[PDB]
């Protein structure tokens, strides 16, 4: 018998045997999350290491069948997925020390203690205060103190490890037949063997840069506006032509610009839309929020929620006798078990977080008819894209008037429209240059075009040409600020956010074009349009079955990520920014310094 | 003459798996199919070859009742002219089957905390069964061409694999009890006339 059928038999047995161990490990970790106790941690890590040992033996058995004889592509996808060796490649001591490095870097970042010089008997962490100080302060020197102290301390404490962490991960990459660790990260977008849809691992770069140019004309002008208003708050440090400093932008790193809605509002004497009071007036609760959530999806032509969803999930914090961790999560436990974990409050933000999570759950329901190994999104951006385009539709004034939260005499005008577009812009367009620059620098450190002695230099020598943020304290090579961020310190990929933004606005444009909507695009809502629902489902049910290029061409009519939907969504803001900056200096020069 | 025991087949205390399915003969009795028809306790009640309403006014030579436990998704494979693991290697209904298939949910009875692994099914074989055959063999199935001599290893697997029934699984992965009533009518004396 050809190795064709032998491999398929192996895969069939593997699926039927792996579903069960997945389910038990899953229910164990769930019960740990919804009730914290050392016994539950015991159960959780036991079931987990059982599942890991299972997958290791299955891979070491699967390596045998060579995939130069298989022509069916689903079989090839599954065998390639299962064949990946993982950290079991390298020697015993290398794996030992590398895992130790990862765990100790995560632990030391999570246990940062910084102490102020005026109160040496009180020292504070990062996540409660430090974040609160830098988010909700209006003082310059104190913010610079917090920022410099945190970055200097944890960067000097972390860098010696990350330094050779680099080369260990690089050799772990190289052994598996790759050029650099960056190639291993980029491989998530690779597609070959289907004519007309191949996508090299390098092509991504040549795409992500070719898009960024088109995104700068809108960005540059925003960076003028955010700067100009900021000149009124700190009128003793900022330049009319220079860049923004680091400690004036909100979060500790500047990953978003959402904390600046106070000092950068277009028309301040106009309030935004907030229906918290309208909810507590009508005495809503968790059940009502989640019922409206499922109603929105039933309207579009998608399934209802499982009965086990209502029975077993936890939609309220359970009191003080039972503890939990209530980061909002959407759980797929296997065997048709779908749940949600959320400590909900009666607010406006949770109204949209519920839609985000139920979109995750809907994706998981759609691809549950595929083999076990092919149960994921097309790539690492699709889950978040499908989750976000739902909040984007449920957050319009039209849907909120339909639900009966806002009285139908709420009239909106160009000031509230510009308000919404600016609040969206700060958090969507302001995260893209930072993301692109960060992962470009990681790629260049991994590929080796940034020698060690220059590393930090080009970091800032990138921030001034892409993002336009200059450093308040001069740093030499003994500092390491990029290692401070949680994502970089704990080995996660980061381009998923860029591709997520682009796919998100492409999906929105395509859907609410087919959904019979004319006008400005940020008003489009897909409630009550089954036509768009089926067009979305014909992309959701595929999973990792076929290349993401076709999974995207099905719904948008295109084979690559494009920015025209995003620039179209922000054109009502572009028109206003051009006139507001008709007199001010647009752009920035690297010739300025804050010190 | 005698009302015959549908109660020993439907409300039994124990059921058997689908590789070793229980077959019991119904003879010389008067049956009451109206009890079964509108009991509204059965998830699916589908009859091929006979209309469900005219069943009582008909006389049969030999009636058989087969019972087993399957998964929720697999009940559609119990029908004439379908494919799948259960229809190939477990239970084959002919392309001319005259009789009824009943299946109802048993999560209250057949599931437990921690799971219930006592219902088994065969996954591999060397051929497809022809109608109404049973295979109870527990020999090791080689997938390729190299011998393994009665001991598992590479390309040799055990044919039987066990269900896992938890109380929390979805509808599709939940236990269903299935009873298949097979009728045969020919020129002999009668046995079951309702």
């Amino acid at each position: 018998s050809t190795i064709e059928e032998q491999a398929k038999t192996f895969l069939d047995k593997f699926n039927h045997e792996a579903e069960d161990l997945f389910y038990q490990s899953s229910l164990a970790s769930w019960n740990y999350n919804t009730n914290i106790t050392e016994e539950n941690v015991q159960n959780m890590n036991n079931a987990g290491d059982k599942w890991s040992a299972f997958l290791k033996e299955q891979s070491t058995l699967a390596q045998m069948y060579p995939l130069q004889e298989i022509q069916n592509l689903t079989v090839k996808l599954q065998l390639q997925a299962l064949q990946q060796n993982g950290s079991s490649v390298l020697s015993e001591d290398k794996s030992k020390r590398l895992n130790t490095i990862l765990n100790t870097m995560s632990t030391i970042y999570s246990t940062g203690k910084v102490c102020n010089p005026d109160n040496p008997q009180e020292c504070l962490l990062l996540e409660p205060g430090l974040n609160e100080i830098m988010a909700n302060s209006l003082d310059y020197n104190e913010r610079l103190w917090a920022w410099e102290s945190w970055r200097s301390e944890v960067g000097k404490q972390l860098r010696p490890l990350y330094e050779e962490y680099v080369v260990l991960k690089n050799e772990m990459a190289r052994a598996n037949h790759y050029e650099d660790y960056g190639d291993y990260w980029r491989g998530d977008y690779e597609v070959n063997g289907v004519d007309g849809y191949d996508y090299s691992r390098g092509q991504l770069i040549e795409d992500v840069e070719h898009t960024f140019e088109e995104i700068k004309p809108l960005y540059e002008h925003l960076h003028a506006y955010v700067r100009a208003k900021l000149m009124n708050a700190y009128p003793s440090y900022i330049s009319p032509i220079g860049c923004l400093p680091a400690h004036l932008l909100g979060d500790m790193w500047g990953r978003f610009w959402t904390n600046l809605y106070s000092l950068t509002v277009p028309f301040g004497q106009k309030p935004n839309i907030d229906v918290t009071d309208a909810m507590v007036d009508q005495a809503w609760d968790a059940q009502r929020i989640f019922k409206e959530a499922e109603k929105f999806f039933v309207s579009v032509g998608l399934p209802n929620m499982t009965q086990g969803f209502w029975e077993n999930s936890m939609l309220t914090d359970p009191g003080n006798v039972q503890k939990a961790v209530c980061h909002p999560t959407a759980w797929d436990l296997g065997k048709g078990d779908f749940r949600i974990l959320m400590c909900t409050k009666v607010t406006m933000d949770d109204f949209l977080t519920a839609h985000h999570e139920m979109g995750h759950i809907q994706y998981d329901m759609a691809y549950a008819a595929q083999p076990f190994l092919l149960r994921n999104g097309a790539n690492e951006g699709f889950h978040e894209a499908v989750g976000e385009i739902m909040s984007l539709s449920a957050a319009t004034p039209k849907h909120l008037k339909s639900i009966g939260l806002l009285s139908p005499d709420f009239q909106e005008d160009n000031e509230t429209e510009i308000n919404f577009l600016l609040k969206q812009a700060l958090t969507i367009v302001g995260t893209l240059p930072f993301t692109y620059m960060l992962e470009k620098w990681r790629w260049m450190v991994f590929k080796g075009e940034i020698p060690k002695d220059q590393w930090m230099k080009k970091w800032w020598e990138m921030k001034r040409e892409i993002v336009g943020v200059v450093e308040p304290v001069p740093h030499d090579e003994t500092y390491c600020d990029p290692a401070s961020l949680f994502h970089v310190s704990n080995d996660y990929s980061f381009i998923r956010y860029y591709t997520r933004t682009l796919y998100q606005f492409q999906f929105q444009e395509a859907l609410c074009q087919a959904a019979k909507h004319e006008g400005p695009l940020h008003k489009c809502d897909i409630s009550n349009s089954t036509e768009a629902g089926q067009k979305l489902f014909n992309m959701l049910r595929l999973g990792k079955s076929e290349p993401w290029t076709l999974a995207l061409e099905n719904v948008v009519g295109a084979k690559n990520m494009n920015v025209r939907p995003l620039l179209n969504y922000f054109e009502p803001l572009f028109t206003w920014l051009k006139d507001q900056n008709k007199n001010s200096f647009v752009g920035w020069s690297t010739d300025w310094s804050p010190y | 003459t005698n009302l015959c025991p549908f109660g020993e087949v439907f409300n039994a205390t124990t059921f058997a798996s689908v590789y070793a399915w229980n077959r019991k003969r119904i003879s010389n009795c008067v049956a009451d199919y109206s009890v079964l028809y509108n009991s509204t306790s059965f998830s699916t009640f589908k009859c091929y070859g006979v209309s469900p309403t005219k069943l009582n006014d008909l006389c049969f030579t030999n009636v058989y009742a087969d019972s087993f436990v399957v998964r929720g998704d697999e009940v559609r494979q119990i029908a004439p002219g379908q494919t799948g693991k259960i229809a190939d290697y477990n239970y084959k209904l002919p392309d001319d089957f005259t009789g009824c298939v009943i299946a109802w949910n048993s999560n209250n009875l057949d599931s437990k905390v921690g799971g219930n692994y006592n219902y088994l099914y065969r996954l591999f074989r060397k051929s497809n069964l022809k109608p109404f055959e049973r295979d109870i063999s527990t020999e090791i199935y080689q997938a390729g061409s190299t011998p393994c001599n009665g001991v598992e290893g590479f390309n040799c697997y055990f044919p039987l694999q066990s269900y896992g029934f938890h109380p929390t699984n979805g509808v599709g992965y939940q236990p269903y009890r299935v009873v298949v009533l097979s009728f045969e009518l020919l020129n002999a004396p009668a046995t079951v006339c309702g």
